[PDB]
């Protein structure tokens, strides 16, 4: 068996995605659920052997679970200070960058 | 500090674009200076 | 070419045909933004 | 020559600017398996 | 009688020597810094 | 599943750090392989010619090594500018 | 609940051993794309 | 059911009949060299050893008996082609009769040792199971392997007491068997040198007999025991496969590339003689010496032996052959005749025009003459509606030095043309197609067979060493998987693979 | 290390003329950027020979021979000059059989060198030069003929020659203009 | 407490994100010199003193035209180390005299036995058995006898494959107009175990998408599915029934089908493997002498095989005075074999 709960999706903030990377859907669950061909569905879920195994696939072995994301990345720690500090980095090494593609070429 | 995260799909878009970019000059090359036939 | 009154707008043809296969690309850049739901 | 240089000189910058946002959780790591 | 090839031979043993000693010198010091239990 | 110890990808790549640190080392490579060409350094660290040193006054057609053991005296003659 | 990970580990050596050289050939290689015979 | 491709596994455990059926592969490939040499003797003409040699009759066995020292023939002819004198039991028929009566013997060893399988000797004393001591059984086996070893190189190559191997002469004129004196320097190491041969198998025996004598001693370490599955026979396999197959790469490649243990008299020629002139260049030389001593270029060229001018020719090339192009060299463009003379082309005015000898790589190759700057001067055009080189228009003649037609000459193209066909073959040779209806395609020497047999088992061989080499390691989930492994297989579960006290 | 940069935004192609100023002893032209320098040595007197790099059939050659006069008209009329040089066509001298299924060619003919222009011009300096264009055409058919431009003057007691050839399938789409360009650079 | 190797054996064989193991002491370090040696000679190096062609990007090459040339033929079949004889020391002669090639020829040679022992080494920590290793040792067969094994049984390895897209492309070409290679019976082997394997790798994922079960309500199929789920996700039985009404045979065992997978492609590279080894000493399937003999006797007698003689004879002709520029052919348009017109 699997618990979808340990599986790092928890921290999904659209219901949607959070469903969709879980592999379950409630709306598909039910037994007057129609296709958008016009199928209706067998009373399955996405998976008909989930809960004997816990979950589909998608929430077996998901590639992007936020909740193991560390903390540290939600901020940069230098904050606007650091930011600034970027971005005068960025103009002065662009200036040299182009001065030295422009020296460096036969241009003029 | 600042807090938030790039959203991962701007970080596709703009990989994507440098990318192209990139392939447009080779291609662009293809046509000019050396190993055009010109 | 174009008529001479429509010379200066040259450039913009030049990029014109270009656009419908931009679409694609702007479907797949939508659903990316929906995180492909 | 110096052309070799020149482009080594780059590097200054670039090291600087990735220790001045790196160097702390560097240390960080360097001491919890220390 | 030892001809300038000879030696590089001989260098080069001696190089790949050291090239093996520097990897096996590094992993024993990341094994020791980074050991299990 | 589960996973082997390593930040995720995904967590990196949208951390404002990881992107103030690579607007400047991935844009430097770049740059430091636009001065590895320009500067002329490929073509003397490889030896490939340049587009006027392909052929000489004194040989106008391909060149062909033509000895084993002197092969490194004969490249140089070939390779005179 | 908290995660904290290295930043320096045996993956990062390997997306950098071929992440830098590569960026480095793409600027040579886009270098030479302006080179006139 | 056991499936067809794993009926000799029941040998596996079985000491006893393992011997019986190793016992039979020995007799086996016994009897083989016994029944290819008496063909082979049955079919060799040893009339003409300068223009029809061993090598051109497609005999494959008689250079390996002519290179360790057997020469003489019951018939009372010799390989050099002098009389035999007394031949006594060591003959070519001698020892195809002897690798015969040996197969019987083992072939009979063999039923006795599989039907007494069950010897004591085989029994492990502490647990009474079948077992062997491969650790101590490979010390026995390589003391022997060093003790016979050393004594070929020291008894039997060195001349003390055997006869020798076959040394020749650089250009292959002169070769006979003699003894060699083992060379100790450097030199030992030059693999055209037949006094390495010599001191390697005795300092190699040597060695092989101190090996067995520690390999008969010395306890195999635990962890090395349990890490190359010493117990289990199969590792034994894996390792000698590996070994075989290492010694055939070698074993190939210096037969392709020649050395003192493949001589031209006895394999043929080398490919890599014609591409670099090695026999041309000689030629010329003696050539050119003869007319330092004011001798006329018609005598000089009668000087130079028959046997010689042979080797430069492209027929004789192991690198012009089919793959179904099957055998002799004489089945291919004949019965080597005699030798018309090297043929010289003059221009009109006089100067001489070389025709440019076919490389190893073409099929065919355009005919065109060079003159002494290297200028093409004439050719036999394709395209015969405005040439600008045909050999009409240039006057070209041929006239023929030593051989049979020395002093004739031809000016006529048609003949002029069909001697430059046969020019850029190298030297011109007279060929018999009529006694064996030879259909005029090359064929390769046995130096090209042997290297394409053992270069083609070489890289079977190497799928030997990975597939039972993999079996004896992997012998634990021969017949599949454990059931329940999900645990151990999850990714990040332990630090360490496979290692369940790593839990993280 | 040479230490020169690489030409980075040039602007400028060093040689688009699509010919090279070849200086010899005593003549000069403009030979083809394409062509490369060839060993092949097809008359007597060949001082220069230039093949095509593509095609081997589009060549030029230039010929110093001794023939002692002081001007072209010594050596005869131009149509007299033509026939005495006309083993600078090719022959035909290896097929020696009769035949008579080459459409478009005499009896036992395989070959024709049809004469198209013949004329006489003069340099700037004054030595006249006897220029000739001529299609040959064989019954093989190659190329669909070959164009022969030769252009001979007499100096100095030597006959300077140059033939170009050009392969008429090449002339047609394009090598014309090189053909015709080295034609109209030989000056002696 | 514990010995060198048991330490290092922890670190080495530690469950990371990229598994090094004690076989990646042998593959990183050969397989990224390897791969370098490929980039920067592609990039970089020239092939102009060694081949007279241009084969990097600086040059003016593009991906499909650039490559990493073998040495001149004079060179033969020197292994041509940085402190070799040739080039003794001096890395930029060393690249013009194309000692990058037996560089990349070399440690690209170890990488092939470093991955198989990593294959070896990861079965034997999971706990599988070694098939995947074995299934490589075919690619590893084609590329020793195509890169190693054919240039040491011809002049030298002036006439190896060269690594570059077009360079193969010569390659190949070579191959028939010289060797006849399409004529082989281990070519005609090694393309019906490749064009075999693509049939049974088609043919097989389409049978198991389209006997799925319904394990779902959704369209999209891929998602009903769980790695432990223990009933099957295909019927077989279905399966089975449609390819013996279809075809008249089809697998009944599951095991024995994923067995034939892995035969068909490995046989087919090994025994194209055999084929090269015999061109290694032009030992080649060249021509059938009976039809050559009628051909010739017979000047009425044509066959679609004596059509692709004369196709290779313009191969060699034509080919030969640029491909081997060592060999100095310079051959007079009018010896050139030509057909009518064209
Ligand atoms: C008294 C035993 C005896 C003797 C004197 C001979 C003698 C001869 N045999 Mg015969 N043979 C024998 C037994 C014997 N054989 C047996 C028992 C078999 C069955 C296997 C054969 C099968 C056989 C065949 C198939 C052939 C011969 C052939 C020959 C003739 C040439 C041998 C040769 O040059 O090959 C050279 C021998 C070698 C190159 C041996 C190489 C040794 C390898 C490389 C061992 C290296 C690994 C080693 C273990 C390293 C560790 C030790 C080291 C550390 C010291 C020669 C007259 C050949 C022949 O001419 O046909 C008639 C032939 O083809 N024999
Ligand atoms: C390493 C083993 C070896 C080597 C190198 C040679 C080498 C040689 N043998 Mg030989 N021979 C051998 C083993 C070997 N033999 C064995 C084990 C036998 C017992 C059968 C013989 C019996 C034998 C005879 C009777 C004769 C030779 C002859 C020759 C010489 C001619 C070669 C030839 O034309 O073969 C040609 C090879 C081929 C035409 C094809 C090679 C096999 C292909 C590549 C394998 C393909 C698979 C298979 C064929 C598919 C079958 C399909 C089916 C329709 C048949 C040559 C030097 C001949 C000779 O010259 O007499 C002096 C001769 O008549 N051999
Ligand atoms: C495990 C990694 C590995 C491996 C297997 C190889 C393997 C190889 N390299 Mg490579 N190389 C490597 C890493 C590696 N390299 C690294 C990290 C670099 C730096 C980037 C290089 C840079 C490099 C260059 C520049 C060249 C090679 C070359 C070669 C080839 C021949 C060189 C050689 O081995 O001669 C020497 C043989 C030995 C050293 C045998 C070693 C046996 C041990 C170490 C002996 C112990 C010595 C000790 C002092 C005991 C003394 C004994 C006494 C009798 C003297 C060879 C296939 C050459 C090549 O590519 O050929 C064209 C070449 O030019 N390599
Ligand atoms: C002594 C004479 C001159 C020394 C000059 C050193 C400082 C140069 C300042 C002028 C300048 O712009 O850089 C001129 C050069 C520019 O090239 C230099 O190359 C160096 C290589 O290590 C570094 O990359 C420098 O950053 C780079 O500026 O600076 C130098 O130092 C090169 C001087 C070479 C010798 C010049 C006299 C001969
Ligand atoms: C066990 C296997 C050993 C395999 C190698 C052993 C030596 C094999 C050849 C020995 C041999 O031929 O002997 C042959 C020799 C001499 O034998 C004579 O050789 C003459 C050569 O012209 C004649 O041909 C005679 O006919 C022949 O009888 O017999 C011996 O003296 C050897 C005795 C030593 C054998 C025991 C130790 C080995
Ligand atoms: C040159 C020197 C050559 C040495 C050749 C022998 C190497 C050792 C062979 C047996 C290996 C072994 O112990 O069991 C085989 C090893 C260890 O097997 C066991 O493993 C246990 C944990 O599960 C412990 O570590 C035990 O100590 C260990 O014996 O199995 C593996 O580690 C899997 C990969 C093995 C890859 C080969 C390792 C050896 C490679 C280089 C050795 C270098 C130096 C050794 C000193
Ligand atoms: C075992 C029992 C069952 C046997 C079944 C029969 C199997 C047959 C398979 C083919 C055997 C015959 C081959 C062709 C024979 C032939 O062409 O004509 C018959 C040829 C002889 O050919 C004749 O020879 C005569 C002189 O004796 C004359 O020269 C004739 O002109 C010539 O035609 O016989 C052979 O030469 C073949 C001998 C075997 C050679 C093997 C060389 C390669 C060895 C190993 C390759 C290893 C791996 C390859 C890849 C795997
Ligand atoms: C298992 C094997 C694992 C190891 C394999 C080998 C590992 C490393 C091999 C390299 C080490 C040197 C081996 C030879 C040692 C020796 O004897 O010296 C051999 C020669 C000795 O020096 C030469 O000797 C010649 C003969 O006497 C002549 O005297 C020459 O004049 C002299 O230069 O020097 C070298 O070849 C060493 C070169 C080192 C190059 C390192 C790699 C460079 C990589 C990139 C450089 C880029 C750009 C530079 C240019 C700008
Ligand atoms: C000889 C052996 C060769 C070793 C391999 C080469 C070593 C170098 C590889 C290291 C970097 C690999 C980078 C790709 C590895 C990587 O970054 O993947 C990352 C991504 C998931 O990884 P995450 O970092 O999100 O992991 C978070 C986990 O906690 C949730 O599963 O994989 C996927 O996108 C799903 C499958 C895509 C498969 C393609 C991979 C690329 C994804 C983007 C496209
Ligand atoms: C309605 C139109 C019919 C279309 C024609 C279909 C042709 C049928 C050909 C199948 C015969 C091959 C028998 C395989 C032997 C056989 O019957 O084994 C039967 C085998 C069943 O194996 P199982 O699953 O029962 O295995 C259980 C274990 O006991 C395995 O040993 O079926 C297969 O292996 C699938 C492979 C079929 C694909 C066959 C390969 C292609 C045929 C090649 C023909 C060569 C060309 C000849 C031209 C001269
Ligand atoms: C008993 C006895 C006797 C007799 C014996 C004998 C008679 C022996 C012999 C035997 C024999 C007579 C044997 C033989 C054998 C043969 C073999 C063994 C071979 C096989 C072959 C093979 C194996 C091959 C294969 C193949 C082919 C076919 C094709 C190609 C490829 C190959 C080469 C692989 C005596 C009198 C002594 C007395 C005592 C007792
Ligand atoms: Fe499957």
């Amino acid at each position: 068996k699997i618990d979808i709960s340990k599986q790092g999706l928890n921290s999904i903030q659209n219901e949607t995605v959070k469903l969709n990377l879980m592999g379950k859907s409630k709306t598909m669950e039910s037994k007057d659920w129609v296709d958008p061909q016009g199928r209706k569905g067998k009373g399955y879920g996405v998976y008909r052997f989930a809960n004997k195994y816990g979950a589909n696939v998608d929430g077996y072995s998901p590639i992007y679970t936020p909740d193991t994301w560390s903390e540290s990345g939600d901020s940069y720690k230098l904050g606007t200070k650091g930011l600034i500090a970027w971005a005068g980095l960025i103009v002065v090494l662009l200036g040299v960058g182009i001065n030295l593609v422009i020296s460096t070429s036969a241009l003029g | 500090g600042t807090t938030g995260r790039i959203p991962l799909w701007l970080v596709g878009t703009v990989a994507g674009v440098a990318v192209i970019a990139l392939v447009g000059i080779f291609f662009y090359g293809s046509y000019v200076g050396l190993g055009s036939s010109l | 070419k174009l008529p001479e009154a429509y010379a200066p707008f040259d450039p913009i043809v030049d990029v014109l045909p270009v656009i419908p296969v931009l679409f694609l690309l702007l479907a797949l850049v939508w659903q990316a933004s929906v995180s492909f739901r | 020559d110096n052309r070799f240089g020149t482009i080594a000189l780059l590097a200054v910058p670039v090291i600087g600017w990735v220790l001045f946002n790196i160097l702390g959780p560097l240390q960080n790591q360097l001491n919890a398996m220390s | 009688a030892a001809t300038p090839s000879l030696n590089n031979l001989i260098g080069s043993v001696v190089a790949g020597g050291l090239v093996l000693a520097a990897i096996a010198g590094a992993i024993t010091a990341v094994s020791n810094f980074d050991s299990i239990r | 599943s589960g996973a082997t110890g390593e930040r995720p990808f995904s967590d990196i790549l949208t951390s404002i750090r990881y992107w103030v640190i690579h607007s400047i080392t991935i844009p430097s490579l770049f740059i430091a392989g636009w001065l590895f060409v320009s500067t002329g350094l490929a073509y003397d660290v490889f030896g490939s010619p340049r587009p006027n040193e392909y052929f000489t006054e004194d040989r106008q057609e391909t060149p062909l090594i033509t000895d084993r053991f002197n092969a490194l005296e004969q490249v140089k003659k070939l390779s005179e500018v | 609940k908290s995660y904290t990970y290295p930043i320096f580990t045996v993956r990062w050596l390997a997306v950098h051993a071929l992440a830098v050289p590569t960026v480095f050939f793409l600027g040579a290689i886009t270098a030479m794309q302006f080179i006139q015979r | 059911g056991l499936p067809w491709y794993r009926v000799h596994t029941v040998v596996l455990n079985d000491p006893g009949r393992l011997i019986a059926v190793h016992l039979m592969h020995t007799s086996l490939v016994s009897g083989w060299a016994g029944s290819m040499a008496f063909y082979e003797l049955a079919v060799f003409d040893p009339s003409d050893p300068v223009l029809n040699p061993m090598w051109r009759q497609g005999m494959f066995v008689l250079p390996f008996m002519t290179r360790l020292g057997i020469t003489q023939s019951w018939g009372g002819w010799t390989i050099s082609g002098e009389t035999a004198s007394n031949p006594g039991i060591w003959s070519y028929e001698g020892v195809a009769a002897a690798h015969i009566i040996l197969s019987g013997l083992l072939f009979a060893a063999s039923i006795w040792h599989w039907v007494y399988w069950d010897l004591e000797l085989f029994r492990d004393p502490r647990t009474s199971n079948p077992a062997l001591d491969l650790p101590k059984i490979f010390g026995i086996h390589l003391f022997l392997s060093g003790l016979l070893c050393f004594g070929f190189g020291a008894f039997h190559v060195t001349g003390l007491f055997g006869p020798g191997i076959w040394v020749s002469d650089p250009y292959g004129i002169t070769g006979t068997v003699q003894a060699v004196a083992p060379s100790w320097d450097a030199t030992g190491f030059d693999p055209y040198n037949p006094g390495g041969i010599s001191a390697h198998h005795i300092a190699a025996g040597i060695l092989g007999v101190l090996a067995g004598l520690f390999h008969l001693c010395v306890r195999p370490p635990q962890r090395l025991y349990n890490g190359l599955r010493m117990g289990n026979i199969e590792t034994v396999l894996s390792s000698s496969i590996a070994a075989v197959f290492w010694a055939a790469f070698v074993v190939s490649g210096t037969m392709w590339y020649g050395s003192a243990a493949t001589p031209i008299e006895l394999f043929g020629p080398t490919r890599y003689q014609w591409d670099l002139g090695f026999f041309q260049q000689e030629i010329e030389r003696r050539v050119q010496t003869s007319l330092a001593e004011g001798k006329s270029a018609s005598q000089a060229w009668a000087e130079i032996p028959e046997k010689l001018a042979f080797y430069d020719y492209i027929g004789n090339n192991p690198a012009k052959g089919g793959l179904f192009r099957a055998g002799a060299m004489n089945s291919g463009d004949g019965i080597a005749v005699g030798w018309l003379g090297h043929a010289v082309f003059k221009d009109k005015q006089g100067n001489e025009l070389f025709v440019r000898r076919m490389p190893t790589f073409f099929e065919t190759f355009p005919v065109v003459l060079l003159d002494k700057d290297g200028v093409v001067r004439a050719d036999v055009p394709f395209r015969r509606s405005e040439s600008k080189y045909s050999i009409e228009q240039v006057g070209v003649s041929v006239t023929f030095y030593g051989g049979e037609l020395d002093g004739v000459t031809f000016s006529d193209p048609a003949t002029v043309k069909k001697y430059a066909r046969r020019a850029q073959l190298g030297e011109i040779f007279e060929f018999d197609r009529a006694t064996l209806q030879s259909d005029g395609v090359f064929r390769t020497s046995p130096r090209g067979w042997f290297t394409f047999a053992h270069l083609c088992f070489a890289l079977l061989f190497f799928f030997g060493h990975i597939w039972h080499g993999a079996r004896t390691i992997f012998r634990d989930v021969f017949a599949g998987i454990d059931a329940d492994l999900d645990e151990q297989v999850e990714f990040g579960a332990f630090l360490k693979l496979g290692d369940t006290s790593t839990r993280r | 290390a040479y230490g020169d940069a690489a030409r980075v935004f040039a602007g400028n192609i060093t040689n688009k003329s699509g010919f090279i100023p070849y200086a010899g002893e005593g003549f000069a032209l403009l030979i083809p950027s394409k062509w490369n320098p060839s060993k092949e040595q097809d008359f007597p007197g060949v001082v220069l020979r230039y093949e095509d790099n593509g095609d081997a059939v589009n060549n030029l050659v230039v010929l110093v021979q001794k023939v002692g006069k002081n001007n072209i008209d010594e050596l005869g009329s131009p149509d007299k000059f033509l026939q005495d040089n006309a083993y600078l066509f090719g022959e035909s001298a290896a097929f020696t059989g009769e035949t008579l299924s080459e459409g478009g060619f005499l009896p036992n003919k395989v070959a024709a060198a049809s004469v198209l222009d013949v004329q006489e011009a003069t340099d700037k300096k004054g030595k006249k030069y006897y220029k000739y264009e001529v299609l040959t055409r064989s019954a093989d058919g190659d190329e669909g003929g070959r164009h022969q431009l030769i252009a001979a003057t007499v100096s100095n007691g030597n006959l300077y020659l140059i033939k170009v050839q050009c392969g008429d399938k090449r002339w047609f789409k394009g090598a014309k203009r090189e053909a015709i360009g080295a034609w109209d650079s030989f000056t002696v | 407490k514990r010995g060198w190797f048991d330490v290092v054996d922890d670190w080495l064989r530690r469950d990371r994100f990229v598994f090094v193991g004690w076989s990646g002491l042998l593959l990183f370090p050969t397989a990224y010199l390897a791969l370098g040696g490929w980039f920067t000679g592609t990039t970089f190096v020239t092939s102009w003193y060694t081949h007279g062609l241009a084969s990097s990007y600086l040059e003016g090459c593009n991906f499909l035209t650039a490559a990493v040339s073998t040495p001149a033929n004079s060179m033969g079949h020197s292994l041509l180390f940085l402190w070799g004889p040739e080039a003794q020391g001096d890395f930029t002669r060393w690249c013009q005299l194309g000692g990058l090639w037996t560089f990349v020829a070399l440690h690209g040679s170890f990488s092939l036995i470093g991955f198989m022992l990593r294959q070896f080494e990861i079965a034997r920590s999971v706990k599988i058995r070694p098939y995947n290793a074995i299934a490589f040792s075919a690619p590893i067969s084609v590329f020793v006898s195509v890169f190693l094994i054919y240039p040491l049984g011809q002049s030298g390895w002036f006439f190896a494959p060269s690594f570059g897209v077009a360079a193969i492309f010569r390659f190949i070409l070579f191959f028939q107009g010289f060797h006849n290679w399409t004529l082989n019976p281990f070519h005609m082997m090694g393309v019906a175990g490749v064009l075999g394997a693509a049939l049974l790798c088609a043919i097989h994922g389409a049978t198991v998408e389209n006997t799925l079960f319904e394990d779902g309500d959704g369209a999209n199929t891929f998602r009903a599915f769980n790695p432990t789920q223990a009933e099957e996700t295909y019927s077989m039985v279905t399966a089975n029934r449609f390819w013996s009404q279809i075809f008249g045979v089809a697998f009944s065992n599951k095991r024995w089908l994923h067995f034939f997978m892995l035969f068909v492609p490995v046989t087919g590279l090994w025994m194209s493997a055999i084929g090269v080894v015999g061109l290694a000493l032009n030992l080649r399937a060249y021509d059938f002498v009976s039809q050559e003999i009628r051909a010739a006797e017979d000047p009425e007698f044509e066959t679609f095989y004596t059509k692709n003689i004369l196709l290779n004879e313009g191969i060699r002709a034509w080919m030969a005075a640029q491909d081997q520029p060592h060999e100095k052919l310079v051959f007079p348009e009018e010896v050139l074999p030509r057909g009518n017109a064209l």
